[PDB]
């Protein structure tokens, strides 16, 4: 939950932004749950460090509905999707698909 | 954003005939003391199931057959469940219990 | 003797629905009139029936004579209460009044007008056998209920305690007083009666004085109407004062022979007003949010004239209600009235309720020392400056307020565990981020309770398990507003936006 | 004179319950403690702050001292009121009691541990004017209620008779006491006053006499506290026992004189247990399923610390309420008592109300024959053997039965004659095949009625038109059970699986 380390992470908060996991706490409904999906993503992959691979994404109330949501970690280098990162964000929009989930993407990647 | 997912006019398309919710019977932590550490150790499945379904009632289909694969219905937080849980190897018998067992609740719509 | 079949309540708030009620009791109509800005108001519903006014200026309304004495006469009453305030002394009405077929519940003309100038009055009172000042250290002002009817019978319900005032406005009024023996009462409560037969009077009324240290006490002027705080002088009797207006106003002469004048126990009261405590008693008038009146019970009772939900005007006074408590003796009334105060909630604009609670608990209240300096005296004990207190408080209000919105539950499926809004997690803690706002400082707490216990909440009662020792202090919302009591004050919290 | 703000009670049930009403009544906050088996009990409900002690058993927490000490300190009272039994009487609390700072409502040290070994106090009673026994025919349990405050005053608020008692604990009691004429009245009064003074008694107490036929009285012991029985003595009066605790306490001294003190009317009080009648007084303990206090009404009052659904403690003493009922007469106390305690129903566990109902019915006790034998002679007419009486009640039981369970109505067709389990059938009469469970005797019964009639149940009542004499008796069911007052036992009937 730290993403690309105090280091960036903070980095970031300067540049004015709310950073990920805080956007996602903040458009839920207040108080509602949140299920996130596969946390440990891309766990000792990749040579380099590379938290929940970038992308955090779960199910939670917006307006309530159940939604899924997606946010890339700009912290995580540098947001850039990393192979598992696109598995996920995938994989994200196939329980959205199955299961007929609207979809909000906070938006906010490299390339 | 919040908005947008506001006026989506959104209704829920599945349908199950679920009841009030009751809780399990076994405060649900006591799984932790379920499981045996020795992985290679055999234990009884339906301590398990006993600490997820409401008030932990479990009506199993061809009890004594095919013992290697437990097999029932039950509910969970309303919802109405067809269970399939290992227990065990899983000799021909298991198996076609439990492709019984998915002929049923496929044919109730059961999850 | 002449009969009434409806009294007209030329009046608003609780002092309409006061005479109201014994309106009723009595079996008796209650015809009250009302001003523009009132056709919702609650002495209104409270009334059989019930006439327009003028607009909203108190000028241009209930202080139209002409008008409330035609609605009256148009309206079937027999008789007018003029209740304090408005036109209750001025000749004037009274005359035209008496002089439209109606009687006038109050002192005839001739009396009214007669304290009307300090001069014609201290002509009386000189000339009547009750001391004047001549021309004082630690004044307590006194006061002392007289009733005659039109018999010349006139006996006085004992005494009042007043000094307790703002920048002179009555504030906490007791009975008995005090200090004063049983000598020094027959004393006062002769000598009011006697500036009683002076002008010749028929209703109720109180007799003003100014008792010093060195133990004399001094005209200071008259009410020629039943005074604000005639619950408190009810308490300690058991009579029914505006029962007792209604009463000599047919003719019917007065039950009791001043020698019969009860006087049991003790009782305490206090002005709920819309004005501020610290912001230096600014009127303030916006709209009730939240008004929860402590439950009737021992010796409690509560004159009040507004329902939460009401507008509070501008144009009249910020009183809400009066609350009074009894007791046996002296403490067990304070402490008594003190249990109402805490048991009772307003929000949603600036109270006098936060320091009302302090000063009646304050030490000084305890002991006699009592004087019209003690408002000022203590000034900083009753009115400390404020603070945006602990954290210990955005975390209560915090958890309060996640508490208070169900999250939502969809007819698909209603059970949906979806709707419970306990933040729950994967596997770390129950997180939910709170943009919040207090007072005028917005803060977003971070809700991260690994424990699920902190505060529960039920009811409009927050419940705190702070250490084996569980306490719980109320709290409860209405709209976007949280109203939670903490120390004394009522904070509102609310949604950022 | 001092001043108490909370008052911690010290004690649990329907004694703190009891003393919480009062301090609530006189303005003053209550503290109250638990044990850890008891974080969900009432009296912690009911209190404005309440402190975690030990944990189960009675020792490791409502008498550990040393907490309830620091508890009450540290929550803000400013005086412990004991309660009885506990930590009543023992000087060594109420010495580090009152060491603490805190006001032991109680008599001091020194008082409570006189009447500690039977040495001590013959002592002072043989040289007290005090009655002893030389060294009895059918006596009865006379005990005397006696106050006394820090200013020497001390009167005798009359006695009890509280003969009536299972193998030595106290069931009936009554005030004032049946036999006993004026003098013999005033005789043990000061009798037991005088006693009074010989330990300088600060709070209220009583002491246990024994008066026989011979006409002689004799000094028994003395309890250092407020008696378990003291309502009765409260109903003959008019004074609320407690209260006066929290006013010697502070200060302040008694109200009334010797030959004030009166005595208008007859009361009458009983002990409800979780026991059992028949089983030989086996204080059971399991849970309350059901539980329906008669409601208030003639002259009817109830104390009790337990509500219906609440967990029955096996550390504890399994007293769950005490029914007291007054009269004009002594005949109108017992018939309106015994009303209330038919009116009264407890269901899922062994309880004494059936004996209790019997025993105030048995003519013995209408007339005067009271001495402490009487629960042992008239045995067999209190404590009868059972016996799986007639399908009559089968029968009732059945049709009640069913008629307690909806069947179930599918929302798809709400509006579904298949909801009505009448049993309906073709052109025989309606079938209803129900496999019931009654104390521990199952029978299928066979509910077949071609008359419609015979039951039909209203509410928590169940009403039988047998032969044009309609009777209607209770009957309520909860979960699997239902429990139906069958000849004034309270039955169980459940579902065979």
């Amino acid at each position: 939950h730290e993403g690309g380390g105090s280091a960036a992470q903070a980095r970031h908060s300067a540049r004015g932004k709310l950073l990920v996991r805080e956007r996602i706490n903040r458009l839920l409904d207040p108080g509602s749950p949140f299920l996130e999906l596969s946390a440990l993503a891309a766990h000792e992959v990749y040579g380099e460090e590379v938290a929940a691979a970038g992308i955090v994404a779960g199910i939670g109330r917006v307006e309530g509905v159940e939604c899924m949501i997606v946010g890339n970690d700009a912290t995580v280098k540098g947001g850039t999707y990393y192979p598992l990162t696109v598995k996920k964000h995938l994989r994200a929009q196939a329980i959205a698909l199955e299961n007929r989930l609207p979809c909000i993407y906070l938006v906010d990647s490299g390339g | 954003a919040r908005r947008c997912v506001a006026n989506l006019n959104w209704r829920k398309q599945g349908q199950l005939q679920c009841r009030a919710p009751r809780a399990p019977l076994y405060p649900a932590e006591e799984l932790y003391g379920v499981i045996p550490a020795d992985s290679k150790q055999p234990y009884d499945v339906r301590e398990v199931i006993a600490r997820l379904v409401d008030g932990s009632e479990f009506d199993e289909f061809k009890a004594l057959f095919g013992t290697t694969l437990v097999c029932g219905f039950a509910h969970l937080h309303g919802y109405p469940i067809a269970i399939l849980a290992n227990n065990g190897i899983l000799f021909a018998e298991a198996a076609q219990k439990g492709a019984h067992f998915i002929e049923l609740a496929c044919q109730r719509g059961i999850p | 003797y002449r009969s009434i079949q409806r009294l007209l309540v030329a009046n608003r708030g609780e002092i309409a629905c006061r005479v109201m009620r014994s309106a009723r009791a009595l079996g008796i109509g209650s015809v009250a009139v009302h001003s523009d800005i009132d056709r919702h108001a609650r002495h209104v519903a409270e009334a059989d029936i019930a006439v327009d006014l003028g607009g909203a200026k108190p000028a241009d309304s209930y202080l139209r004579g002409d008008r409330i004495i035609a609605a009256a006469l148009a309206s079937g009453a027999q008789a007018i209460h003029p209740g304090y305030g408005f036109l209750s002394e001025n000749a004037d009405f009274a005359r035209a009044c008496e002089e439209a077929g109606l009687l006038f519940l109050g002192p005839p003309a001739a009396a009214i007008d007669a304290m009307g100038s300090k001069s014609a009055a201290k002509a009386l009172m000189e000339e009547a056998g009750v001391p004047l000042v001549p021309g004082l250290l630690k004044p307590r002002h006194v006061e002392i209920q007289v009733f005659a009817d039109r018999h010349g019978h006139c006996l006085y319900l004992n005494e009042r305690d007043c000094s307790i005032q703002r920048r002179h406005q009555k504030v906490v009024e007791e009975a008995p007083a005090p200090g004063l023996g049983a000598e020094l009462r027959r004393a006062m409560g002769e000598a009011a009666v006697r500036a009683a037969q002076a002008i010749g009077y028929v209703g109720a009324g109180t007799v003003e004085f100014l008792l010093d240290e060195r133990g004399q006490f001094f005209f200071m002027e008259m009410n020629t109407r039943l005074q604000v705080e005639h619950p408190v002088t009810e308490a300690i009797t058991g009579l029914d004062l505006v029962a007792w207006q209604i009463r000599v106003a047919r003719g019917e002469a007065l039950p009791l022979t001043q020698e019969q004048v009860p006087l049991n126990g003790h009782a305490i009261e206090v002005r709920l007003y819309a004005e501020d405590p610290e912001g230096d008693f600014l009127p303030a008038s916006g709209r009730l949010m939240l008004y929860r009146e402590a439950a009737a019970g021992p010796g409690r009772r509560v004159d009040s004239g507004v329902r939460e939900g009401d507008e509070v005007s501008p144009f009249y006074d910020p009183m809400l209600a009066k609350l009074i408590a009894w007791g046996e003796t002296r403490e067990e009334a304070r402490q008594r009235l003190l249990a109402m105060l805490a048991e009772t909630s307003v929000g949603g604009l600036r109270t006098n309720l936060a320091f009302l609670r302090r000063i009646l608990g304050h030490p000084a209240f305890a002991a006699a020392e009592l004087d019209t300096g003690f408002i000022a005296r203590h000034q900083d004990d009753l009115l400390p400056a404020p603070q945006a207190l602990p954290e210990h408080f955005w975390q209560a209000a915090a958890e309060a307020w996640l508490q208070s919105e169900p999250g939502h539950r969809r007819d698909d499926d209603p059970h949906s565990p979806w709707s419970r809004n306990d933040g729950w997690r994967s596997a770390l803690a129950r997180e939910s981020d709170l943009m919040l706002r207090c007072r005028d400082e917005r803060r977003c707490v971070r809700l991260r309770h690994a424990s699920p216990s902190q505060y529960r909440l039920d009811g409009d009662d927050l419940v705190s398990r702070v250490d084996g020792v569980t306490r719980r202090s109320a709290a409860l919302r209405r709209g976007r507003q949280l109203f939670l009591e903490w120390e004394g004050e009522l904070l509102a919290i609310e949604a950022v936006d």
